[PDB]
């Protein structure tokens, strides 16, 4: 679907919150001080569940693969569109005097 | 009174109205994550009220 960009716009919302989270909770630990520093499991698993959907929705949004044979894109051709030549074309055939004369 | 001072310290002036809320969010010690998460945001959400 192409519902994957939405979904890609999610993680990164999310990733952004967690990234303004983190912030709060260094500028509170430097304001009290504390010799823990570890940053809180509850936002460490936002931001690895963001970064997991965010790239996980980017690989699909990315575009899809082209088979490499040369043959696979020429088997719906007709020789109806090669013969054709835009340079070579000529105007005095029966469509001038049968099409609006 | 003054022209004898004899001893000197500097203490840090209170905490700002915003920085008393650092203090709320973190540090509540909630029971789950589940419920951790809804508090910060819920601060974050006072906060962008404010």
């Amino acid at each position: 679907p192409s519902l994957w960009k939405g979904l890609v716009g999610i993680g990164l919302f999310a990733l952004a919150h967690a990234a303004f989270s983190a912030a709060q909770h260094r500028s509170y630990m430097r304001l009290t001080e504390k010799e823990d520093e570890s940053l809180p499991i509850d936002i460490v698993l936002q931001t690895l569940l963001a970064f997991a959907v965010t790239c996980y929705g980017i690989v699909h949004i990315a575009g899809e693969f082209k088979d490499m044979d040369a043959t696979s894109e020429l088997k719906n051709k007709t020789f109806d569109t090669l013969r054709n030549h835009p340079s070579f074309y000529v105007f005095n055939h029966r469509g001038r005097v049968l099409f609006r004369p | 009174s003054l022209a004898e001072v004899v001893c000197l310290e500097m203490v840090d002036l209170p905490l700002t109205g915003a920085q008393a809320e650092l203090e709320g969010e973190f540090g509540k010690k909630a029971d789950g994550l589940l419920g951790m998460f809804l508090k910060r945001l819920s601060s974050q959400l006072i906060l962008l009220q404010a």
